[PDB]
């Protein structure tokens, strides 16, 4: 009875819980304590529905329903009460502290007087009542509070003009966002929360330290925590105003920097020119100033020493006291590095190496000094070196230090920079600061350009720094526009700092050009200014940007670092190269770097350790086997040095902790001398290198190691607490776990090496083929984290090519400059801001899906160490440190290596995806995951019978095996048979179950059970490993199981096994029993839903109901006209319960029109776990059949959009909704797919991911024997008509199937794109024959054999293009006749002029050729006086024309593809015939504005006319009308369907429902509902609208079209008028 | 033993660059040294007249680019191209000199 | 733990891989001509 | 006024100047033309119908590229800028775009400096035409440097 007492408990809680309430500055009671709340409802959730898992919950099932319900409005509306009250409070901050913003934009400004006033009252009705639920229960206080955010939001987006005069006001604001900045002016007065908005304002100043007041501000804090403490503290209270007192805090920064320095300066003059140096006063020093400030005062310290030795050397013949200064720099080297090698704290470590590399450096130069023979301080090989001059003597602080390189001169910044990482002074570096220096002198710009991982943008960042200025890095992209670009450009002037725009060919090249100007004009401006004649009293050089007035500092800079020779880049113009000064950094001294760095972490060995690892790399990247992921490069060399040091510093804390608790005896040298750093590097290279290895590199570079470093082994830690953690979570997720050589090892192994790239790195990269873990893998790991931590673990699984990218990162509309989160972005941005605790839990993005540079390459700064995301409005978002980005690919073919080297990588070969695995996943979910206990024990019991043969070496995996030897329509993956063998097989369960249920007598036996799931897995291998090829492979299939197997099969000889089927008896019963020769009624010859049943059909039909009955994804796949839809539309009238809806992919398909489709015939509805997409009917499942789901364009880089959002919807669940960046997760919908064979043209291939979920079955074209049986049924059938010729059906149906043979093996799609024949062209002959026959009484064999000739002309010649195609095709038909019908006069049957009309009678007699012209010529005339006054001259082409026009337009659903020479009449003759037959013809006129909204309002019409006034319309429409492939897209879907799912919407929808209401009273139906008078009105637009599509005869035009539109060579008959003869 | 033997056409394989470091490492851990230790010592010769010792590995096909190399000497000529007859490549201490 | 061998296999794997390779695609082509055979996308790209 | 093309901007920028330069007499120059094809065929049909002044001028520094359109090259005089034939040639390009007084400074050590500094960038310019022996690969040796 303990659930009782919990729920007492948890009344007890909500009762006595009241809610915070907290001042704000005497106005209202805040909300506080969001956290405590939230969890406190995410635990009583918790508590609730396990109380729902347990068996006691029925006789609480009402009560902790209503617990659910109230806890869920909880959830709703505080869900939105916490950011309407942040909303209010810094909109108030704004409304109430600027007086400017009432008279600039006084109307919000009284809007949001008015919306104060409602949520003030609100919250004085709260204040009465703390309680949550009197706070809840009152009435409209969900619809009240989305109405207050809805008005705020809107409010908060239209105050852009006055941020905009804030942001001029203090240039730093040019640097923050909307919401920032909003934040910021609100906040003013809470300084508390502006702690968080400083970092991307300031270089390193991360937050401000105020007193206990909150009114002075002390000084200033980098992330790392060291202060600078202000000399003269500033008072917030004297100067209210956000920007005076930034501007004060910044000015007093700087001097207080300066004067620091200045002191720092004098004390470290004493360790110069010092003999000896006391360790403890210089670690004092060290301690006592700022990183920067003791890096500064040991330069400026050197290089005054260097100059004043070289000034003694003038005369040359004195002696040389640059070996004092060498001698210096070498002992205080020494002191650092003894230093080094014993425990310090981390921010004194970190200047300690900081200080180390730079006297290495300063050692490096003077010892080359030393060599030159340098003795005057003139001469270049000093003055090229980067020289400190310190005046003390300088009146304004801040020029007391400058900074000389050659002839440059600059004055350092003083920009507090926080710690950062320096760079070790390779002669590259120091080339790079000579030649940016230089281009600086010039007021030029820099252009450091080479390949990826050269230290390109580094180095500009560490210059940047060693002058003191504020360097942004500005991930350049194609949406760098040109207003985006002058606005940073705007605000680097203002504030006075540098700009990096790395990856700056990224951009438009037309982009480029238009920013020349403003870069030409800034440099201009810099120009004048550097001229001496120019003052302070005079203003400063004024640019003109964006037609606006820029004050431009002198500090400032550009940088562009570009890449070239890479994928989507673009070249810079020749007017914009000129103005930068290109730098080539190609080769980086590796080995320098690497010596300095093991040198600074405190490695004894560091020189040998280089020298052994540096060309260690080399042997790497030379010798191991070339790969798409592989990198080797410089990015790699310092993730392996960073991952030593943090391994080192592991093992020193390690042996400590060991010898504190084993007695007392540490020694710091003795630890520092007894270190294996040969073990120490080889266990780092092997934690960062064996990872990205194929299964046939590890043993190379293996034995590379060993080459390179003897005598030392790698011996990995066995993580005993994560391998239980992993142990657990395989068990509780049905996986296969191993440890070491046992089944699974090598997937755990990869868990592990995932876990520690994601201990080191930030971006990470699961490459390997689909199928091999990579998902499984990472949600174990994340689960066993969250599980062993205790820190909560979420994921954000986002596709980037199902959506655009305008969709994945954000937006910005060239009109208004107004910026919209995309997918990405809002994910970074919601998990910064922390409104819930995000910070707190492990974030991890993982990017599921394909990689090219399009999209990824703007992550190139996020994966960097800037950790930083730049969007085009300036913005720029913090990565977290909690926060991973994941990639999850299956190639990286296209991917650039400027994203290679930055993500640690990860391979899984599909070795480790063990079949034997799949198969124990498998059999484990069989048995704990119930289908539909009975159904529990009868699938137990079926898992029980399928272990034998689901093992190594067994049945299935042989065959499989043998499988892959076959010819597959689409390529043979692994999963997609096993997946299909387990919806079979979980099918044949639901069989099993279902027989029981309909004998409860007499349950099935164990005999029977054993018998039935050996055969039908027996059946299920056959089907699901064959079923996408030919029938040969599927006879040797069969063959190779029934000589491996060992169960009983069909001992029929020649019978292939897959002819037989499973019976629920236990007995193998051959398909041929249920086909009967049925006789198919007269009036219902050929229809469209008449199937005959032969093998082939029910066999798919009993596979496709299946497949379906599982809801599981299928794909038909086989050459058009086989039948796909037929068997799908077949199979599925089994389902009563499932609704298909049409889709017709093209070449230009966008899942804009599955969320059209989507929108139609679903709706999204808002439930407790997220928003749920399902059928607006209850209790059906909608199918989406998509007609052409290969069509698709693959880009450039191989991928289609709409195959990812299908294959993100199927493997996920669920899709985004861009609306608002919310996961939809998909309810009650499954997908059908149909396409020809990849082979064929046009046809791209389906990934392998996808194909991984679909099953597919390849529908091959019905042989002779089948069309014979078909065709023959249907023609028995027809000829019941006529009885006297009853007895001609055999040969008839022989002569049809002979000649559509002939004609498809002459025929084919190498000649011509349309040369295509199926079944579908007998289908037509047997309507037309059958139509024809229809009202005739009495006919004699001729006459029917005259009909089947003018069908076969019509059919068969209507299409061809040459001459000698159409002669053949009357020979051949004349043969055909003659053979199958001996016996018959020939003139009277095949007269050579074949024609058929209606016109000279009621009947559908053959016409003579005279009478035809003679009615011709009246109609003529009567047509000229009537509609078109254009006389036409008759010839006998002219009336076969007509005659085919004619009759196209009086089958339903018929449309004309009209294909000839322009000006042969084409449309005057489709307009003559469609006035004979009362069509009304609809023409689009199309001018030089004529877009797609112009078509859709046309089409519009045109559905309104056709199916709602059933008015018969001829809409001609020509190839010049194409002028977008929006029109060939809505013309498709038209010609395919008969309606446009997206076409009517809002109003129009509307007005269409009501005008389809009165079409349907005026024809007298019933309807009311939209559904039924939607499928009414799809009726009426099929029967009525006839579309002529009219096109010149152009080769390639016509395969471009074949593809682009699919349904004009499907739908639409197509007739070849070609030129005159 | 016959893989060291053999002379192989630097221009046929398809990475010659892992070639020249397969020998390059083969070398080193006969000696027993490191990489930076090794250096490259060439002679030219005829195939005929060639004798190839532990540290040897035969290339052919390397042409060499407007100059002449007659007794391991180099002469500028004026000659596109001249065809090496045979590269015998070896591995020895560093000497810094 | 010869690198001549670790190169050496990499040039025999690579030249097996891509004769076969050559060889499979030459043949088709042939077939194409002799006409025994259809063309398909890939197939088609190679004989242009 | 010179304007480079690219943005809607620009084009706005350029119509409003050659506006205001067909009736004052002033100067257009209009850079990379050859990435708007299109406008540049709306210009030249601008072009042809107008009555500019006597000293307007319009210069269209495009780069070599097929896609500008056949009837503005018809309408204007093409100027071909490439590298210089020879040595000789190049050097005489060099002292001619120096101005004169530059050379003739104070030092009279700067003549001869200038001399070998532009006898180094013809050699270093011409011996960019063998592409392979020369250098090794096609170098970016301009008037910048
Ligand atoms: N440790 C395991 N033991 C048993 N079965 C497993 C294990 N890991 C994965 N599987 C199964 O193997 C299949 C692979 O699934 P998963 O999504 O992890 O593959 P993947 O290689 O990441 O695929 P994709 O390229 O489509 O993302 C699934 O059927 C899964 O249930
Ligand atoms: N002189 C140097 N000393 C130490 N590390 C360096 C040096 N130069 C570059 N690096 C490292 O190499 C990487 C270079 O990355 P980045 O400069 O972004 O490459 P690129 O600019 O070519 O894209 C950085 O992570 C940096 O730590
Ligand atoms: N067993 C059969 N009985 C009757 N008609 C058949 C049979 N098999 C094929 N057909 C004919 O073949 C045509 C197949 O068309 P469809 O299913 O649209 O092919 P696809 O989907 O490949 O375009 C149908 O019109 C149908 O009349
Ligand atoms: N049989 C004919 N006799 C005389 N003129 C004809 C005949 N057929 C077409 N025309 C001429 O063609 C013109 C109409 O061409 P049209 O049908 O619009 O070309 P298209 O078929 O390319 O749309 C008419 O002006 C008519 O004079
Ligand atoms: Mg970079
Ligand atoms: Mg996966």
């Amino acid at each position: 009875m303990a659930l009782e007492e919990f729920l007492k408990q948890i009344r007890e809680v909500w009762n006595t819980y009241e809610l915070d309430l907290v001042n704000y500055q005497n106005k209202c009671r805040l909300i506080r304590g969001w956290d405590d709340l939230f969890n406190k409802v995410k635990e009583h959730i918790n508590s609730v529905s396990a109380m729902k898992l347990s068996p006691y919950y029925k006789v609480f099932e009402e009560d902790a329903l209503s617990w659910e319900d109230k806890l869920n409005r909880i959830m709703a509306l505080f869900d939105v009460w916490i950011d309407v009250q942040r909303r209010w409070v810094y909109l108030e901050g704004i409304f109430t502290g600027s007086a400017d913003i009432k008279h600039l934009l006084p109307v919000e400004t009284q809007r949001f007087q008015s919306i104060s006033t409602e949520f003030l009252a609100l919250m004085k009705k709260v204040s009465k009542s703390p309680l949550v639920m009197d706070v809840l229960n009152i009435q409209g206080v969900q619809r009240s509070l989305e109405r207050l955010a809805d008005l705020l939001g809107k409010i908060q987006k239209a105050l852009g003009e006055y941020l905009e005069r804030e942001r001029s006001s203090f240039p730093r604001f040019y640097f923050v966002g909307d919401e920032d900045l909003l934040e910021i002016i609100g906040n003013s007065k809470n300084v508390a929360k502006l702690q968080k908005h400083f970092k991307k304002m300031f270089a390193g100043v991360s937050s401000i330290i105020l007193n206990e007041d909150n009114s002075v501000v002390l000084g200033i804090s980098s992330r790392e925590g060291e202060e600078v403490m202000f000399k003269t503290p500033v008072s917030i209270t004297e100067h209210p105003k956000i920007n005076e007192w930034l501007t004060l805090v910044e000015k007093e920064m700087r001097v207080t920097l300066a004067k620091l320095l200045a002191e720092s300066v004098t004390e470290v003059e004493i360790f110069g020119k010092a003999t000896s140096i006391d360790p403890n006063t210089y670690i004092t020093w060290i301690d006592k100033y700022q990183a920067q400030l003791v890096v500064l005062s040991a330069q400026i310290a050197w290089s005054e020493n260097v100059e004043t030795a070289l000034s003694s050397m003038g005369g040359g013949g004195d002696a040389a006291p640059l070996h004092s200064v060498l001698s210096n720099v070498e002992v205080t080297l020494n002191v650092l590095a003894d230093s080094v090698l014993m425990e310090q704290p981390p921010l004194r470590r970190r200047k300690l190496e900081h200080l180390i590399t730079e006297l290495v450096h300063q050692r490096d130069v003077t010892r080359s000094l030393i060599k030159s023979k340098i003795d005057n301080a003139k001469s270049f090989e000093w003055l090229s070196q980067m020289r400190f001059y310190f005046d003390p003597k300088q009146t304004d602080v801040l020029q007391q230090l400058s900074i000389q390189m050659a002839n440059a001169k600059f004055n350092y910044g003083f920009e507090y920079l926080g710690v950062q990482d320096k760079l070790v002074q390779t002669p590259l570096t120091d080339r790079c600061y000579l030649t940016m220096t230089q281009a600086l002198e010039a007021r030029l710009g820099g252009s450091p350009f080479g390949p990826a991982g050269t230290g390109k943008t580094e180095s500009v960042k560490a210059l940047g720094h060693q002058l003191g200025r504020f360097v942004l890095v500005f991930n350049c992209d194609e949406t760098f526009d040109f207003q985006a670009m002058g606005r940073i450009f705007v605000g680097l002037c203002q504030v006075g700092a540098w700009g990096c725009f790395d990856e700056f060919n990224r951009l438009e090249e037309r982009m480029l050009s238009a920013v020349s100007q403003q870069v030409q004009c800034i440099q201009e401006a810099l120009r004048e200014h550097s001229n001496p004649n120019y003052d302070k009293t005079s203003a400063p050089i004024t640019c003109e940007l964006l037609n606006k007035q820029v004050k431009v500092s002198p500090d400032m800079a550009i940088f562009i670092t570009m890449n070239p020779g890479y994928a989507g880049r673009s070249n810079l113009p020749d007017n914009l190269k000129k103005l930068f000064r290109s730098l080539a950094m190609t080769k980086p001294d590796r080995q320098l770097i690497a010596q300095v760095m093991l040198y600074s972490q405190g490695f004894r060995t560091a020189e040998v350790l280089a020298n052994k690892i540096v060309p260690f790399f080399k042997l790497c990247d030379e010798q191991l086997s070339s790969q798409s992921h592989y990198d080797f490069g410089l990015r790699a060399l310092k993730s392996v040095l960073v991952s030593a040091g943090n391994v080192k510093r592991e093992r020193i804390q390690k042996i400590k902790r060991e010898k504190e608790e084993r007695g007392e005896a540490v020694d710091e040298g003795e630890i520092a001398e007894n270190l294996p750093e040969q073990e120490i590097l080889i266990q780092s290279v092997c934690e960062t290198m064996v990872p990205k290895l194929v299964a046939e590199d590890i043993p190379l570079l293996f034995s590379l190691l060993s080459d390179v470093f003897p005598g030392v082994q790698y011996h990995r830690g066995e993580m005993t607490a994560l391998r239980e953690e992993l142990k657990k979570v395989c068990q509780e997720m049905y996986l296969t776990y191993g440890d070491g050589e046992e089944v699974g090892g090598m997937w755990v192994e990869k868990v592990l090496q995932l876990y520690q790239i994601t201990q080191i790195n930030h971006g990470l990269m699961m490459v390997g083929p689909s199928g091999s873990g990579k998902s499984m893998a990472w949600r174990v790991l994340l689960k066993a984290l969250e599980r062993l931590e205790g820190v909560e673990g979420v994921a954000h699984i986002i596709d980037p090519k199902a959506i655009s990218k305008d969709h994945l990162y954000g937006t910005l509309d060239p009109n208004t400059r107004e910026w919209t989160d995309g997918l990405f972005t809002h994910v970074l941005r919601k998990i910064i801001d922390s409104v819930r605790g995000e910070l707190q839990k492990r974030q991890w993005i993982v990017f599921d899906g394909d990689v090219d540079p399009e999209w990824v390459e703007n992550l190139n700064s996020v994966l960097d160490d800037n950790k930083l995301l730049t969007l085009p409005n300036g913005e720029r978002l913090s990565l977290p440190p909690n926060v991973r980005i994941m990639f999850e690919v299956q190639d990286l073919k296209y991917a650039t290596l400027a994203t290679v080297s930055r993500c640690g990588m990860v391979w899984f070969s599909e070795d480790v995806l063990s079949t034997d695995m799949i198969f124990n996943n498998f059999l484990a979910r069989l048995r704990s995951i119930p289908l539909d206990s009975p159904m529990l024990q009868i699938q137990r019991d079926a898992a029980t019978i399928m272990q034998p043969y689901f093992t190594s070496n067994g049945l299935v995996t042989k065959a499989l095996e043998h499988a892959f030897q076959l010819e597959h329509i689409m390529d043979l993956t692994r999963l997609r048979c096993l997946g299909s063998l387990f919806s079979m097989l979980h099918q044949a369960c639901r069989n099993v179950a279902q027989y029981n249920a309909n004998h409860p007598d007499f349950p099935m036996q164990i005999e029977q059970l054993e018998r039935y799931i050996q055969r039908y897995l027996v059946y299920a291998i056959l089907w699901s490993l064959s079923g996408d090829s030919r029938l040969k492979m599927r006879a040797e299939l069969g063959e190779y199981i029934r000589r491996i197997t060992t169960v009983p099969l069909p001992t029929a000889p020649n019978i292939p096994i897959i002819d037989y089927e499973v019976s629920i008896s236990g007995e193998w019963s051959p398909w041929q029993a249920k086909v009967p020769q049925i006789e198919v009624e007269t009036h219902k010859v050929a229809a469209p839903d008449v199937v005959v049943p032969t093998l082939d059909t029910v066999r798919h039909e009993a596979l496709l109901y299946t497949w379906l009955a599982e809801h599981k994804p299928l794909v038909l796949c086989g050459p058009p006209g086989s039948g796909k839809t037929m068997t799908l539309f077949s199979a599925l009238r089994a389902l009563p319960d499932m609704e298909v809806v049409g889709l017709n992919f093209s070449s230009a398909t966008t899942p804009e029109l599955l969320l059209k489709t989507f929108d139609h015939y679903c709706e999204y509805r808002r439930t407790p776990n997220g928003v749920v997409l399902a059928p607006v009917q209850l209790g059906k499942w909608l199918v989406l059949f998509c007609d052409e789901i290969n069509l698709p364009d693959m880009d450039k880089y191989g991928t289609q959009r709409v195959i990812s959002f299908i294959r993100q919807m199927v493997e996920h669940g669920g899709f985004y909704r861009t609306s608002d960046q919310t996961w939809v997760k998909l309810e009650r919908i499954q997908f059908v797919g149909a396409c020809n064979p990849p082979t064929d043209p046009g046809r791209k291939p389906l990934s392998h991911r996808f194909l991984r979920h679909v099953p597919v079955v390849y529908v091959d074209y019905p042989g002779p024997a089948s069309l014979t049986q078909i065709y023959g049924t249907f023609n028995r059938a027809m000829l019941r008509l006529i009885p006297s010729l009853r007895t001609y059906a055999e040969p008839l149906t022989a002569a049809m199937v002979e000649f559509y043979t002939m004609s498809q093996e002459r025929f084919t799609q190498d000649t011509q794109p349309h040369y295509i024949y199926s079944p579908r062209e007998m289908t037509r002959w047997v309507r037309g024959i059958f139509e024809a026959l229809r009202p005739l009484e009495t006919l004699p064999v001729e006459g029917l054999i005259r009909i089947w000739a003018h069908e076969a002309l019509r059919l068969f010649q209507d299409r061809l293009v040459e001459d000698e195609e159409r002669r053949w095709t009357d020979e051949n038909i004349d043969t055909v006749a003659l053979k199958h019908f001996p016996n018959i006069d020939r003139e009277k049957a095949m007269s050579r002029p074949i024609l058929y009309s209606n016109w000279l009678s009621k009947d559908y007699i053959p016409v003579d050729q005279e009478e035809l012209r003679d009615y011709v010529k009246a109609r003529l005339k009567v047509f000229y006086e009537e509609e078109l006054d254009v006389p036409l001259v008759l010839f006998n082409e002219v009336l076969d024309h007509v005659l085919r026009i004619d009759r196209i337009f009086r089958q339903p659903q018929g449309h004309l593809l009209l294909i000839g020479v322009s000006g042969a009449g084409k449309t005057t003759l489709s307009r003559f015939v469609a006035w004979m037959n009362g069509l009304s013809v609809y023409q689009i006129k199309v001018h030089r504005k004529y877009t797609g909204e112009d078509f859709d309002e046309d089409l519009r019409t045109v559905l309104r006319r056709s199916g709602c006034k059933n008015e018969k319309i001829a809409f001609i429409m020509d190839e010049s009308n194409v002028l977008d492939s929006g029109f060939l897209e809505r013309m498709n879907t038209l010609l395919a369907n008969g309606e446009v799912p997206g076409l009517f919407e809002g109003d129009e929808y509307a007005t269409l429902m009501t005008q389809c209401k009165e079409g349907a009273q005026k024809e007298g139906l019933m309807l009311d509902s939209h559904e039924e008078l939607y499928k009414w009105f799809t009726s009426q637009v099929i029967r009525n609208l006839h579309v002529v599509f009219t096109m010149n005869p152009s080769s390639e035009g016509l395969k471009d079209r074949a593809a682009t539109s699919p349904a004009l060579f499907n739908r639409c008959v197509l007739n070849w008028f070609g030129d005159w003869s | 033993k016959e893989l060291k033997n053999i002379h192989v056409c630097l221009g046929g394989l398809f990475v010659p660059e892992a070639y020249i470091t397969a020998t390059r490492q083969y070398v080193a851990q006969a000696n027993s040294w490191s990489l930076e230790e090794l250096c490259l010592e060439v002679n030219v010769t005829t195939s005929q007249g060639a004798t190839l010792d532990a540290c040897s590995f035969g290339v052919t096909g390397l042409k060499l680019q407007g100059a002449t190399c007659n007794n391991n000497k180099l002469s500028l000529s004026n000659a596109i191209s001249t065809a090496l007859p045979l590269t015998q490549l070896r591995w020895v201490k560093q000497t810094n000199t | 733990k010869d690198p001549l061998f670790r190169f050496f296999e990499r040039e025999v794997k690579m030249g097996a891989k891509l004769l076969q390779d050559v060889r499979q695609d030459l043949a088709d082509v042939v077939q194409v001509c002799e006409g025994k055979k259809k063309q398909t996308n890939y197939l088609r790209t190679l004989i242009n | 006024t010179s304007i480079a093309i690219g943005s809607a901007e620009g084009f706005n920028q350029a119509d409003k100047a050659i506006n205001t330069a067909v009736k004052s007499g002033r100067w257009v120059m209009l850079k990379n033309v050859h990435l708007a094809p299109g406008w540049l065929m709306q210009l030249e049909k601008k072009l042809h119908s107008l009555q500019p002044h006597a000293c307007f001028r319009l210069f269209l520094t495009m780069e070599i590229n097929p896609k500008v359109p056949v009837n503005l090259l018809r309408a204007g005089r093409i100027f071909v800028f490439e590298p210089p034939p020879g040595v000789k040639a190049n050097m005489l390009r060099t002292f001619s775009s120096i101005p004169v007084s530059r050379i003739c400074k104070s030092p009279n050590e700067r003549a001869r400096l200038y001399f070998l500094l532009a006898w180094f960038h013809a050699i270093i310019q011409e011996r960019l035409r063998y592409a392979p022996l020369g250098w090794s690969k096609k170098y970016e040796f301009g008037e910048s440097d």
